[PDB]
RNA sequence: GACGGAAGGGUUUGGCACCUCGAUGUCGGCUCAUCGCAUCCUAGGGCUGGAGCAGGUCCUAAGGGUAUGGCUGUUCGCCAUUUAAAGCGGUACGCGAGCUGGGUUCAGAACGUCGUGAGACAGUUUGGUCCCUAUCUGCCACAAGCGUUGGAUAUUUGAGAGGAGCUAUCUUUAGUACGAGAGGACCGAGAUGGACGAACCUCUAGUGUGCCAGUUAUCCUGCCAAGGGUAAGUGCUGGGUAGCUACGUUCGGAAAGGAUAACCGCUGAAAGCAUCUAAGUGGGAAGCCUUCCUCAAGAUGAGAUAUCCUUUAAGGGUCCUGGAAGAAUACCAGGUUGAUAGGUUAGAAGUGUAAGUAUAGCAAUAUAUUAAGCUGACUAAUACUAAUUACCCGUAUCUUUGGCCA
RNA sequence: GGACGCUGUCUCAACGUGGAGCUCGGUGAAAUUGAAGUAUCGGUGAAGAUGCCGAUUACUUGUGGUUAGACGGAAAGACCC
RNA sequence: UGAAAAUUCUAAGGCGCGCGAGAGAAUCCACGUUAAGGAACUCUGCAAAAUACGUACGUAACUUCGGGAUAAGUACGACCU
């Protein structure tokens, strides 16, 4: 249950590039703003989503 | 393999889905808009919904049954007065959950839950 | 649903009260016995002075059990308690008489015999 | 006894079942003579 | 709509009988012997209805000699010749389990309802 | 070799070719034919 | 090889006209056209292919759409599948379900209930350790090999695993009913499949 | 087959002290098997002082199967019921980084024996911690990237691989052949089971911490009435759809063909005979290869084919709503051109008669209102709400030769 | 040691509940460690092979599981001398 | 409530355990439920299950006459008048 001897640094390497890896999310233009914010969410900058208030943006 | 749908459970026993339900309700009736995470308002809107249609029509046992799961009066009174009857026409859909995004710091989906009308004031 | 220790009601007049299975006959791993099946019982409790002692054992077939089991017309019967009766080397019934209902696979089970001795028949 | 079947075929024929032969292969085969279909294992032909 | 339920009522064929939980009923019904049908009998107090559709079931429980006897019987089935309501009773379950831990003249009996005048 | 008439010649030669990459590039370059036809006239095969 | 895409609609009982109880499984049979045809000397074998219920036209692609442009009045079909060395047939033409009037038996082939990540007992009926007298084993595999001979874990040893999700085509399923008006087939017994999944039924072998 | 002789097997008890004492954990049991054939039974034979039946001996054959309990820590052995039969060995006397500590092999105590004693004794009895989150290889599964020579979307031929190969009872042939009689068939069929395997939820049965009723104790809703929480991780009981499961249902273990083991041949030698073999030519089995089922062109040997697209098109991916799919995956369904989900309407159904009011009774309570109220995991509709006026990837390079066209 | 009653201890398991395990976000170890573009079988050998010979198999790289091996790790064997 | 400082609930008062959020695969651990059978499992009725209070009836062999003994076994318990 313990390692028998240390990997080589292709391993490790391998292993820590493949899993570490984070995906960028989808992003799509504020029909507001023009500000690019994610797919399918409120838009974080004016608060605006299809067309329709839903926060109040302050500081 | 899974059974047991209808439900997320909210990641918590019975009694405390039960308690969380009644309250997020309680307190999404009084605010006519909260914000929570996107399972959370899932949901509560439907139950919400369902005790929108139950109250359409208002009655003493109607209110009494609306009282086993409402527990504030004065809300009760509310939801029995000003919200429903301006719903007593749509056939369904009373409230609307639209995403927000991934919250800081532990990454929940964050949305936030209102009426499509708003009641009377 | 008859298994081994089961205990079971002997039905007959031979003077035995109270069986016990001991093996379920026709079978290497066979484990349960329905009605109309051969089972080899031990006798746990006899009528005194009976012809039947206590501690033999003999064959004795299935004539009611408690758990149902499925007929071709859809229909389920389930007694109120597992019972026997004890057999000679014929395979026919070693008493004169029988006490209770049984059920009818024994009408296919081939024990005319006992059906006709029965009470009724369910 | 749940009486002895009288062993027919599907066809209302009895089924007699003879031995074929062809080149060293001997056969045993199912046979009816109301229809004259042949096979080999009674199976097909209820 | 359902093409199953279609196909059910295209093979009831055998309307189902009144009766109700907990009455004592006689239920008389065909039985074959090989080749020879015969009609039997079985009265005893009904103490469940059953599953959804054609496979509705009905279980009587009667007492034969001091054993104690259920039998389940399909609605729908042809071999139901007759359904006959001897006494009809009041109960409060919707199943009546427990006559099976009743024991004696308790074992056996309902509390009948009385039709006001 | 009634179920692949090819597969005694090509086993055979498998096993006399060296081992390793180059000898399994060696099989690579070989065509086996059972008949007595072959589709690769477009090269003007040398007969021997 | 007669066959035909149905769907399995669920299953029911019915009762004999002696009162005998018969518990069938029903299949439904949306309309099943040949759309094309294989052949031995161009293909390099014998087979039409079969296809069912329709696409939704913002939903096909142009490969499929081009797949039918010789067909007359025939939508692109979703489930095709083909049945070998079958003749009496060709394309454009159209299977009823009463193909079937004259058998006694048929097989029936479709894609079996998904399970999941299923343990060992599950999966392979294994008994597990006892549940009381101190034991701390009680769902595991136990041993899986050898001391040191071999030294390794056999290629095919059963653990644990996805279960199920696999075609599967059962055998001799006996034909009860048939009905054409509402395109319906009612054999006695189990089919593989959840209710709505879509099944291949084929002419018996045996 | 007496007295002897020649060998194999490397499992029993040993020899030897070659690997190992900065640790190769020792006997059984449970779970999980695999391999050898010197074959327990089922299969195919030869011969019998083989009548039949039931055997005995011998050859070929490992595909499948080869039991549950009482005693013992027990391996072994014994005993009781069975079964067609309850095989023999290897694999660290299979399997403790899988489980069990009964025994063996610690420190307690007692008994028997020996020793003056301290103590000793494969003599006896009782009590007496079983550690470790898997790095690699190996195996059970799902994906990412990439290739398959234009790029993609579907339908498939198939190398190869896995699973599957069990058996009895009873009734006919036939109480015939055989046999003094008793007794009792070979061969070839039909029907019913056991063990085992898979699918499935129609029935049977379990769960059903969604839901409903009854009810204890306490608190709260101002209170009566009517309700709600808390009695870990349901207060305790009585039922229960869907899903899941077998204790359930259904189906499968064939048949046929090719080459063959043991065996039996035909025609014929060497050897005028004889001979199954030397030239040929054959029959012949739970065995082998096809056949049944599953996977399969990463099979780089990378298949065949139908359609679309021709400088980013065809097509695919991401996002979102979801499933018959599911660890994250992937596949599949759908995305305003839509019933995908939710809501709502309605139904298959569970609970089994609500609240309020009225009648009767001192009250408890009962009756009417009332197949009520309530819950509807499913099904069928319905754009009321949510899947956006969207973002990234993505095509005949070139050389030689043949055929057609020019 | 035996008897009665009672039971999922067992034939025989299945379902449900709660804490982990699974994914994501933040924080963040341990023992071990000569390295490693470490396949298997049949043999040989300090006499049980990831490293040798012959032969066979295998596109590249992860994740979730299970320990058969690496005479696993831990304790300069406690037994013997 | 009760005999009681038991059990449970609750007032005053003090707190909601100093990583969380989604999905619920297998599996680990701690529990709940069960058809038929009821120790057949197993070194061993181990562990669980079950029995449990109050008021009455009724209590052996044996004995140092104290006990055994709550022996065993049996009945009842709500609400209203
Ligand atoms: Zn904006």
């Amino acid at each position: 249950a313990v390692p028998k001897f240390k990997p080589s640094k292709s391993r490790s390497r391998t292993r820590r590039s493949i899993n570490m890896r984070k995906k960028i999310p989808q992003f799509q233009e504020c029909s507001n703003c023009g500000n690019l914010g994610v797919r399918h969410r409120i838009c974080l900058k004016c608060g605006y989503y299809r067309n329709n208030q839903y926060l109040e943006i302050g500081l | 393999m899974k059974t047991k749908l209808g439900f997320n459970r909210l990641s918590r026993k019975s009694s405390h889905r039960r308690a969380l339900l009644k309250n997020m309700v309680i307190s999404f009736f009084k605010h006519e808009k909260i914000s929570s995470t996107k399972t959370k308002l899932f949901e509560v809107k439907r139950f919400a919904e369902r005790l929108i249609t139950r109250a359409k029509v208002d009655t003493v046992h109607n209110r009494r049954e609306l009282s086993k799961f409402i527990h504030d009066k004065h809300i009760l009174n509310k939801l029995f007065t000003k919200i429903s009857p301006v719903f007593r026409q749509r056939s369904g859909g009373y409230t609307r959950m639209i995403k927000l995004g991934k919250r800081y710091g532990d990454a929940a989906e964050m949305a936030i839950l209102e009426l499509v009308e708003k009641p009377l004031k | 649903m008859i298994q081994m220790q089961t205990y079971l009601t002997i039905a007959d007049n031979t003077g035995g009260k109270v069986a016990q299975c001991i093996k379920v006959l026709g079978g290497s791993k066979r484990r349960y016995a329905k009605i109309g099946d051969i089972i080899t019982i031990v006798v746990k409790q006899a009528i005194p002075n009976s012809s039947v002692k206590k501690g033999d054992v003999y064959k004795a077939v299935i004539v009611r059990t408690s758990k149902e089991v499925r007929r071709k017309n859809g229909t389920y019967v389930r007694f109120d308690d597992n019972a026997c009766v004890i057999l000679d080397a014929n395979l026919s019934p070693r008493g004169k008489r029988v006490f209770g209902p049984v059920a009818r696979e024994l009408r296919d089970a081939n024990f005319m015999k006992v059906v006709s001795l029965a009470s009724e028949v369910i | 006894r749940v009486g002895s079947k009288e062993l027919i075929s599907r066809w209302g024929g009895k089924i007699i079942m003879k031995s074929k032969f062809e080149n060293g292969k001997i056969k045993h085969y199912a046979e009816c003579q109301t229809s004259k279909n042949t096979a080999r294992k009674p199976r097909d032909l209820f | 709509m359902d093409l199953i339920r279609k196909i059910e009522a295209q093979n009831k064929k055998n309307e189902a009988f009144v009766f109700n939980v907990g009455d004592t009923v006689r239920v008389v019904y065909k039985i074959i012997e090989g080749s020879n049908e015969r009609l039997q009998s079985f009265e005893g107090i009904v103490i469940s209805f059953q599953n959804k559709g054609i496979g509705k079931t009905f279980l009587i429980r009667k007492i034969s000699s001091g054993i104690g006897v259920e039998k389940i019987f399909p609605v729908y089935s042809p071999i139901i010749e007759k359904v006959e309501v001897l006494r009809r009773g009041k109960v409060r379950r919707a199943k009546l389990y427990y006559m099976r831990n009743r024991i004696g003249k308790a074992a056996m009996k309902i509390k009948e309802r009385l039709t006001i005048k | 070799s009634e179920r692949k008439p090819c597969a005694p010649l090509e086993i055979a030669i498998k096993g006399m070719l060296p081992k390793g990459p180059l000898g399994r590039n060696l099989f690579r370059n070989l065509k086996v034919f059972s008949g007595s036809e072959h589709t690769l006239k477009a090269q003007n095969p040398i007969k021997l | 090889m007669l066959g035909l895409i149905g769907k399995k609609v669920g299953m029911t009982q019915i009762f004999q006209k002696n009162g005998i109880v018969v518990p069938v499984t029903v299949i439904e049979f949306q309309p099943n056209y040949i759309i094309g045809k294989k052949t031995v000397d161009r293909d390099g074998y014998s087979a039409l292919i079969a296809g069912s219920v329709d696409l939704k036209s913002s939903k096909v692609s142009k490969p499929i759409k081009g797949q039918y442009k010789s067909l007359k009045d025939i939508e692109p079909k979703r489930y095709v599948i083909e049945l070998k060395g079958l003749d009496g047939y060709d394309a454009g033409d159209e299977i009823k379900v009463d193909v079937f009037k004259s058998v006694k038996y048929v097989d029936v082939t479709g894609t079996t209930k998904g399970k999941g990540f299923q343990g060992a007992m599950k999966r392979h009926n294994f008994s597990g350790g006892p549940s009381s007298h101190g034991s701390k084993f009680h769902r595991h595999l136990g041993g899986t090999g050898q001391a040191t001979t071999p030294a390794r874990t056999f290629k095919g040893t059963k653990m644990a695993g996805r279960m199920a999700g696999n075609q599967q085509t059962i055998q001799n399923l006996e034909v009860v009913l048939i009905d054409e008006e509402k395109r319906a087939l009612l054999v006695k017994g189990a089919v593989p499949g959840a209710k709505g999944s879509f099944v291949v039924v084929k002419k018996s072998k045996k």
